[PDB]
């Protein structure tokens, strides 16, 4: 529903690829009143959960 | 020079800018083999029409 | 009395639960073959703002989004009245069709 | 569900714009397609990326 399936064969296209450091925006903070921040599993990290 | 694939293409999404891709490569390879092609003709030419210099 | 073989054309029965809904969704599945490309006609009417409230139960605008593989589109319907109706079969109607 | 997690039962819209770039969106409320590609835990939501 969305062109997000060539997202990497987009990104494979530069020479030069890097995730970032923090973060462009403060979720909690956003507009709209303070946000808890959901987490599912089925998404597992580093520790577990 | 090499023809790969365009880096913003898109499969799904632009096909006609695709299209037109595939028709500057095939355009393209054409033109470059007919060159050649000239090239050697020229070039074999001049190997047979050179076959009368000993007599010399 | 018939429509496009192409598209339904989507009224909401007789009295009963008529009003106005937020948007729905549907899915259009494949329905053809192999190595096919699937085509889809569809669209959507407007009319008088008294026979939107007869037909549909509502009166103001009504907003339509169409989403294929990366295609996206968005529209929203017009209430009052319309251009002067053109390439049509020639009967005077009250209402239009987007396609 | 909805109304549990956030205060709305209605379908939510969405609207992206990056230098004369835009797209425009609109959530499902009902039954969504079986899940797929994903972690492996049944969830009756879905997300769109
Ligand atoms: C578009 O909406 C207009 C109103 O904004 C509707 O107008 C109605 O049009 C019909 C046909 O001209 C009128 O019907 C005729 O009325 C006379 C007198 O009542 C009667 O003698 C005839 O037998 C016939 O019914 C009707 O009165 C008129 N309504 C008003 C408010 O003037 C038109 O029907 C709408 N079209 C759609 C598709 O709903
Ligand atoms: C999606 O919405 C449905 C309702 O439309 C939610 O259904 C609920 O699903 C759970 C799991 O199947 C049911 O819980 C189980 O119920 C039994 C009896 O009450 C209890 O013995 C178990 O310990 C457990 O709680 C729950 O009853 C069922 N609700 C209804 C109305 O049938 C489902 O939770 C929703 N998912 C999301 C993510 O919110
Ligand atoms: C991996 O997941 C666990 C939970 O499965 C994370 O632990 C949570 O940490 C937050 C704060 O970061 C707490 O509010 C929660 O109470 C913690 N959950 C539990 C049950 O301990 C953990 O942070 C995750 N690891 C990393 C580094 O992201
Ligand atoms: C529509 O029809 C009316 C006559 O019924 C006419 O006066 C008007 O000019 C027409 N409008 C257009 C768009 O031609
Ligand atoms: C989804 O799962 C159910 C079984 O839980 C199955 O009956 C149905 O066919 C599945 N739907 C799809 C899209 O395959």
């Amino acid at each position: 529903r969305t062109k997000i399936r060539q997202l990497p064969n987009l990104l494979r296209g530069y020479e030069h690829i890097r995730l970032s450091t923090h973060n462009v925006i403060n979720a909690e903070n956003a507009p709209g009143g303070p946000y808890k921040i959901g987490t599912s599993g089925s998404c597992p990290n580093i520790t577990n959960g | 020079k090499n023809l790969q694939r365009l880096s913003g293409a898109m499969d799904e999404l632009h096909n006609e800018i695709l299209e037109l891709d595939e028709k500057v490569d095939d355009l393209r390879a054409d033109t470059i083999s007919s060159q050649i092609e000239l090239a050697v003709l020229l070039s074999n030419e001049g190997i047979i029409n050179s076959e009368l210099a000993l007599e010399r | 009395n018939g429509f496009f073989a192409t598209m339904a054309w989507a009224v909401p029965k007789n009295d009963k639960n008529k009003t106005a809904t937020n948007p729905l969704t549907i899915e259009v599945p494949y329905i053809c073959t192999e190595g096919e490309d699937q085509i889809t006609v569809w669209g959507f009417h407007s009319d008088n703002e008294t026979q939107m409230a007869k037909l549909y139960g509502d009166s103001k605008p009504q907003k339509f989004t169409s989403s294929a593989n990366g295609v996206t589109t968005h529209y929203v319907s017009q209430i009052g009245g319309f251009p002067n109706q053109t390439e049509d079969g020639g009967l005077p109607q009250s209402g239009r069709i987007v396609v």
